[PDB]
């Protein structure tokens, strides 16, 4: 609930879409920050983490930025398979308990 | 590996070029509070003797470090004096002591018969006694084993992770010096009004030399107005004379 | 070294006015010239000193501490060596042993457990060699060590005529210890009393202990007759109170008043 | 090659017990914390807590209180126990690992999922 | 007592863990199976008290 | 008659001093533990309820 995410997200084939992640000190201010992808009827994925290093078996064309006390994900070169709920993880403290607190979520489609 | 708060290691520092930018650009602090100096002025001063202290405390806790506070971590296990110089460098180190199966290598006093003097130690492990009669071998009713651990969990919000804490204590300008910030020496110069910073003691005057026969054990002569008026070179072992223009 | 023997003769130690002894220099700063007022931890004018003379007879009982203590040592032999500090001595709580017999000034802040004495008679049987030199059976978990130069020595054996008067003041504040020395040699006083002379002591060491500290003893090292030397050594309490000094031409202390012994003073 | 079982639920009572399996394979199985999450439908994600393969266990402060752990480093596998259930805790559960140092890190395998719902 | 003191019960079988600080009886039969069953013990059933 | 486990007694405490120390001089304690604080410094705390 800490985490601030767009309410969705959509674009067409062949544009490039940003998505933002918007925290504070405690959840993104010190630590990394990840990304996570899901599609309809399928496992969570795995998108940028640690921020700089990309994992293996995903293409490099999802570009990851931080801006400040913010996450941006930028996608070129649209296609179906890209329709996915997207969330930004960060291990967050607070003065009343700490946690893995996952993103608010961002339903990213094409009509 | 961080010592106790009961059985805090306290450590020498002596004959070094001392730099405290290496240490202030440190981000993740929580906390650096000073008392008698400030913290962005402590790179053209000279100490006479630094004592570095070290231990790890409970979150919650960090707050009673301070002079004039009182509680268990304050009069029964390590107590700061009320005219305290130097400062304190307080941050959060949930990281490294925590662990998710419990850290089970952190003590505290609990029962003490009565408080404590500031700076003082006791490893001593005796029972504490609260009833009339004494007991022995095993504590229970009436006497208590009064060491208890600490229980660390990452769950475990503000307040119950442990922060690091090392303590600076340093006394200011009463005896040669052997610990200060770099700098670069510009030679000597004699009858000529001049801006002189020796080991940090400013001001203006003329330099003369001087036949006044200083005891081994001492650095700085004064007059009768409390000011200072006869200084040891500190690199050569010349007794000088200031007087004003 | 270590039997069972008991009969202590423990003699009642006697009394003596230590008459001006003491006194030392407050602040590491020059002064030339002028009178300062000072307010600390210092030996009363003409207060009771208590006596101890080791030779038949023979003593070393554990006297108490509180807040500081001035000794001083008549004695030519070097029999009088090192001192023991603590709350309880018996290895449950850290303890001090300042030890400058031969090698170096030895200071030792650990855990400690002590016989009663350790000896045959003196030393068998002229020469000095190492023998039962365990005299701690263990020692647990301790932190402070420390090593410096040695006082000043004493060659061979003299009866009377003893020149050195060696004088020191401990004191314990804030988890620092101050010692305080002053030796002065060529004392002729054969009669009994510390001399009517004046000497300020000088700051010898202050280093970090960090313990509680309530109590010591100090450490010394055949049918009839014996040879040893007599030492003499005399114990004084300190009081909290306020002095005026006076510093001479060459910045060293001639004389120091005490503002509440008389209402002259 | 790697990858991990979970067992299938149905529907259960407000105020009942759950005994949820998770077994795997394929990799050193004391070697790599344990996390455990829990997705409800209609919002984001929320963790379960985390698991030492062989030693005690965290949970999240809000989900505390009524979540039970056991470990059996013999055969490999890791446990939940639920109570004190009501209607709107019904969700899907995934068993994953995560690297061996915990906190940040990659987490390549995830849960199956296992459905939990009260109707009647 | 001598004679002895059998007014102390205690609870074998519950439902599920009890909410800390609670102060409510069930007189309620325990069931080990789904089917309910009351009366005379039978298939699946025993006193939990 | 105290209550039983399922249906142990609960009771309001306040408004009230608390003198501990004539309790703890009784002869047939077996065992007192505490954890929240020091169950040596328990005439020096004060609570709502
Ligand atoms: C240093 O140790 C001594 C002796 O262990 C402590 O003296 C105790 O003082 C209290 C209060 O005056 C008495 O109730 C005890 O009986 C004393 N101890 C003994 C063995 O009699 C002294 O308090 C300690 N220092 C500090 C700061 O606690
Ligand atoms: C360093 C030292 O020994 N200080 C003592 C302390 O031990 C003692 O408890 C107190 C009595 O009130 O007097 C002072
Ligand atoms: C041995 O020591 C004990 C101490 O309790 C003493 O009573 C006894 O007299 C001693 N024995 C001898 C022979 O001195
Ligand atoms: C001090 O010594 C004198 C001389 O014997 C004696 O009369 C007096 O009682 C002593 N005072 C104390 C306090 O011991
Ligand atoms: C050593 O000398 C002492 C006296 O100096 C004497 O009492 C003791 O018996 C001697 N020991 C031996 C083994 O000669």
């Amino acid at each position: 609930s800490v985490l601030t995410q767009p309410p969705s997200a959509s674009g067409t084939p062949g544009q490039r879409v940003t998505i933002p992640c918007s925290g504070s000190s405690s959840n993104i201010g010190n630590n990394y920050v990840y990304w996570y992808q899901q599609l309809p009827g399928t496992a969570p994925k795995l998108l940028v983490y640690g921020n700089n290093q990309r994992p293996s078996g995903v293409p490099d064309r999802f570009s990851v930025s931080k801006s400040g006390t913010s996450a941006s994900l930028a996608i070129s070169g649209l296609r179906s398979e890209d329709e996915a709920d997207y969330y930004c993880a960060a291990w967050d403290d607070g003065l009343s308990g700490s946690g893995w607190v996952f993103g608010g979520g961002t339903k990213l489609t094409v009509l | 590996r961080f010592a106790s708060v009961y059985a805090w290691n306290r450590k020498r520092i002596s004959n070094c070029v001392a730099d405290y930018s290496v240490l202030y650009n440190l981000a993740p602090f929580f906390t650096f509070k000073c008392y008698g100096v400030s913290p962005t002025k402590l790179n053209d001063l000279c100490f006479t003797n630094v004592y570095a202290d070290s231990f790890v405390i409970r979150g919650d806790e960090v707050r009673q470090i301070a002079p004039g506070q009182t509680g268990n971590i304050a009069d029964y296990n390590y107590k700061l004096p009320d005219d305290f110089t130097g400062c304190v460098i307080a941050w959060n180190s949930n990281k490294l002591d925590s662990k998710v199966s419990g850290n089970y290598n952190y003590l505290y006093r609990l029962f003490r018969k009565s408080n404590l003097k500031p700076f003082e130690r006791d490893i001593s492990t005796e029972i504490y006694q609260a009833g009339n009669k004494p007991c022995n071998g095993v504590a229970g009713f009436n006497c208590y084993f009064p060491l208890r651990s600490y229980s660390f969990r990452p769950t475990y919000g503000v307040g119950h992770q442990p922060y690091r804490v090392v303590v600076l204590s340093f006394e200011l300008l009463h005896a040669p010096a052997t610990v200060c910030g770099p700098k670069k020496s510009t030679n000597l110069v004699k009858n000529k009004c001049v801006n002189f910073n020796f080991n940090g003691l400013k001001g203006t005057g003329v330099l003369t030399e001087s036949n006044k026969k200083f005891l081994p054990f001492q650095q700085f002569g004064r007059d009768i107005a409390d000011t200072t008026d006869a200084v040891r070179d500190p690199q050569t072992l010349e007794i000088l004379d200031i007087t004003p223009c | 070294q270590c039997v069972n023997l008991t009969t202590r003769t423990q003699l009642p130690p006697a009394y003596t006015n230590s008459f001006t002894r003491g006194v030392y220099y407050p602040d590491k700063v020059f002064r030339s010239s002028v009178l300062h007022s000072t307010q600390d931890l210092f030996l009363p004018f003409f207060s009771n000193v208590t006596w101890f003379h080791v030779i038949k007879r023979f003593d070393n009982p554990v006297l108490p501490f509180n807040d500081g203590v001035y000794f001083a040592s008549i004695e030519k032999s070097n029999i009088i060596r090192g001192w023991i500090f603590g709350t309880t001595l018996d290895s449950k709580t850290q303890s001090l042993l300042i030890v400058n017999n031969a090698t170096n000034v030895v200071i030792k802040v650990c855990e400690f457990q002590f016989c009663n004495d350790p000896f045959l008679d003196h030393k068998n049987n002229k020469s000095w060699m190492e023998s039962e030199f365990r005299v701690y059976s263990s020692a647990n978990n301790c932190t402070f060590e420390y090593v410096s130069q040695p006082f000043l020595m004493d060659l061979e054996g003299k009866q009377g005529n003893f020149k050195n008067l060696r004088e020191f003041v401990f004191k314990n504040i804030d988890g620092y210890f101050k010692i305080y020395s002053k030796h002065t040699p060529i004392l002729v006083r054969e009669p009994e009393d510390l001399p009517q002379g004046f000497s300020a002591l000088e700051p010898l060491v202050d280093l970090p202990i960090g313990i509680n500290i309530t109590r010591f003893q100090t450490l010394l090292a055949s049918s009839s007759g014996w040879t040893a030397g007599a030492a003499a050594y005399y114990v004084g309490y300190l009081q909290p109170r306020t002095f005026l000094l006076k510093y001479n031409e060459n910045g060293t202390i001639t004389d120091a008043v005490d503002c509440a012994l008389d209402p002259l003073s | 090659q790697v990858q991990l079982v979970q067992s299938g639920a149905e529907v259960k009572k407000p105020g009942a017990s759950l005994k949820v399996s998770c077994r795997a394979s394929g990799y050193t199985f004391t070697s790599h914390f344990i996390h455990w999450v829990r997705q409800a439908p209609g919002q984001g994600l929320e963790w379960m807590g985390i698991i030492n393969p062989s030693g005690g266990a965290s949970y999240a402060q809000n989900f505390r209180d009524r979540v039970t752990m056991t470990t059996d480093p013999s055969t490999s596998t890791v446990y939940m126990e639920l109570g004190s259930l009501r209607s709107e805790d019904t969700a899907v559960y995934y068993c994953a690992r995560a690297e061996g140092s915990s906190w940040l890190g990659w987490f390549d395998p995830w849960g199956q999922g296992t459905l939990v719902t009260v109707s009647s």
